[PDB]
């Protein structure tokens, strides 16, 4: 009638993305985990801009919604940072938001790329992954001669629920079961599949024999962080976020019963 | 037009309540927890610990409608036992699972960045 | 109240008052463009 | 009319490969060694650089409004 | 912004509106984490025999696998759907296109594996 007693076995760590496995746990658990991977974990993304002025070919509406994809560094800051709801302050303050300023001018004859290291930020905390200190910068817009962009950003703090610019994920690769064992999957003809990366079968042996006693365990992971979050940083504010929803849910499950 | 702003999914509209418990009459000992503002993601696993309690004899979560953002928990235990006790022991056993993945997380990352 | 223009053709910012024919002053162009507001448009990137 | 920032579908960043990708394949790469050099694994973002066409290019043969 | 009731087309008739839009986390995905971009009903295929959004989704499949333009010209004895699902099965997929999906919701396989690839759709 009680928790379970997970292990963890991380089998890859880079920068760019965070191979683990979890073992002893529910499938509702693992998937839980694997959806705030995607979902609920906050990050820091342009969602407010002011356009001064755009010369360029792309109308405002496309500089903005290109601007809030960019990813921007959130290690630290995300969990000082407020929600500007619960932020007691006007529309900005540094507490809740982050002030970045774009200002280009195409004066030369070639074409000038308008790029992520054009996003100039007052917190140098939170800058854009690419402008970070190879890969190259995103691309927010080429000017030709005579074309001009001068806006003004701020970022806030959001999760990928609200908008996927607020996703700190570039693919959640997530599996349970690599040979079918259990039998969730039911192939035709088994024969026809490929093996997962994960299989521990014989090249004969298309998928393990049937477990009628099995359940889920030891699901593997590979979270792919876009930039704005290590992947590290990822699992463990997925993990710390799933917590602080069920501590509210049973704040809030108390009042109830309570008031009964 | 009718584009709902896309926070109405996680935040709650004042007045109303995160959670509320009514009486389920058609057996004895049962529930139903209309949760509003959360999704697949808390149904599903406060379901599937509270399917791990021996005391537990339904539980079961329902999104009404995608479109809506509320979750209805329906939970039948024992006569001896209680479906909010059972819900607040479901809650306790995750939040400790989850502390506890996490601490080992934490270990797992030290480890893998030493050696 | 100045309401200065753009020449589409000459792209020369020039003032022109009501009730006077469009025309540029630098080379006679007859379509003009209003130059964008200094009002301040807020956009959601989303 | 731009390269996109993320991948519609999982969303990893692809803006900044647009050039990259354009200079691999003067390079006489294979556009789908390019692909790879890039770290595009997944066929959905293979598909974000190799199905875009760079319209942006066409719209900068305008002059703009203003000189 | 495409939303609930938006008419989309794929280039073989198969037309229809959106009935909803799902986030990342709700949609289906393979093991490695692809979620798609539409999902469309198996029923609109039978009646309809429109083979050619199959075969182009396959194909859309090997061309992004591989790092090419698929041809997809009418009358061509050099491309059959032999050839393509044998190109398919050396990028390391089923070779008819299917995938275990897993369901968004509760993480689970899906019991049927399902048709899975690029297709190139319209906005009406
Ligand atoms: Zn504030
Ligand atoms: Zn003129
Ligand atoms: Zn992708």
């Amino acid at each position: 009638p009680y928790a379970n007693q997970p292990t963890v076995r991380i089998t890859e760590l880079t920068d760019e993305n965070v191979k683990f496995i979890i073992e002893n746990t529910d499938l509702a658990v693992a998937n839980s985990i694997r959806r705030v991977f995607i979902a609920e974990v906050p990050i820091i993304a342009i969602d407010w801009v002011q356009i001064d002025a755009n010369s360029s070919v792309l109308h405002d509406e496309f500089i903005a919604h290109r601007l809030g994809l960019i990813p921007l560094t959130s290690d630290d800051i995300v969990d000082k940072l407020q929600y500007s709801r619960d932020c007691t302050c006007e529309e900005f303050c540094p507490e809740c938001s982050v002030e970045f300023t774009l200002d280009v001018r195409c004066n030369e004859d070639q074409t000038r790329h308008v790029t992520s290291r054009d996003l100039i930020s007052n917190s140098p905390r939170v800058i854009p992954v690419t402008s970070r200190n190879e890969q190259d910068d995103i691309l927010i817009v080429k000017l030709r001669k005579g074309q001009e962009l001068r806006l003004r950003a701020y970022a806030k703090k959001g999760f990928g629920k609200e908008h996927a610019k607020w996703n700190p994920t570039a693919g959640v690769a997530f599996e349970y079961d690599p040979d079918n064992a259990l039998r969730h999957t039911v192939y035709p003809k088994p024969e026809e599949w490929p093996k997962s990366e994960y299989s521990e079968l014989d090249e004969d042996e298309s998928q393990a024999p049937y477990d009628p006693n099995g359940k889920p365990e030891r699901f593997y992971y590979n979270v792919e962080s876009c930039g704005s979050l290590r992947p590290e940083t990822i699992v463990l504010s997925a993990l710390s976020g799933l917590k602080k929803k069920l501590s509210d849910l049973q704040t809030q499950l108390s009042h109830e019963i309570q008031s009964d | 037009m009718n584009a709902p702003p896309a926070f109405e999914s996680f935040l709650l509209f004042e007045g109303e309540k995160k959670i509320t418990i009514n009486k389920d009459t058609k057996v004895p000992n049962a529930c139903l927890f209309t949760i509003n503002k959360e999704d697949h993601t808390l149904g599903n696993i406060i379901k599937s610990q509270l399917l791990k309690d021996p005391q537990v004899l339904f539980a079961g979560y329902k999104v009404p409608h995608p479109l809506e953002h509320k979750i209805i928990i329906r939970v039948q235990t024992t006569p001896d036992y209680s479906p909010q006790e059972a819900f607040t022991n479901a809650i306790t056993d995750l939040i400790s699972e989850l502390s506890l993945l996490e601490e080992r997380f934490r270990v797992a990352i030290k480890d893998k960045q030493e050696g | 109240q100045p309401m200065i223009y753009i020449c589409g053709e000459c792209h020369t910012e020039n003032e022109i008052k009501s009730r006077d024919p469009i025309r540029c002053r630098e080379c006679g162009y007859r379509i003009m463009y209003k130059k964008r507001t200094k009002r301040l448009v807020v956009f959601d990137a989303r | 009319m731009i390269i996109p920032v993320r991948c519609f579908t999982c969303g990893k960043i692809v803006g900044n490969k647009w050039e990259a990708y354009l200079g691999l394949l003067q390079a006489e790469y294979t556009e789908g060694d390019a692909l790879d050099a890039l770290g595009l694994k997944r066929y959905c973002c293979r598909r974000m650089l190799l199905a875009h066409v760079d319209l942006i290019e066409k719209l900068l043969n305008y002059a703009p409004l203003e000189k | 912004i495409p939303q609930i009731g938006d008419k989309f087309a794929s280039r073989h008739g198969q037309k229809g509106t959106c009935g909803i839009q799902y986030r990342q986390e709700d949609m289906p995905f393979t093991c490695e984490g692809i979620t798609p971009d539409i999902i469309i009903n198996p029923h609109a295929i039978p009646s309809r025999m429109t083979i050619g959004h199959l075969i182009e989704c396959l194909q859309g499949k090997v061309s992004a696998n591989k790092g090419e333009i698929g041809d997809a010209t009418p009358f061509n004895d050099a491309v059959n759907v032999q050839k393509i699902s044998n190109l398919l099965s050396d990028y390391g997929y089923h070779l008819r296109g299917n995938e275990v999906l897993y369901n968004g919701f509760t993480g689970r396989k899906i019991t049927s594996q399902i048709f899975i690839g690029p297709t190139y759709y319209q906005r009406l």
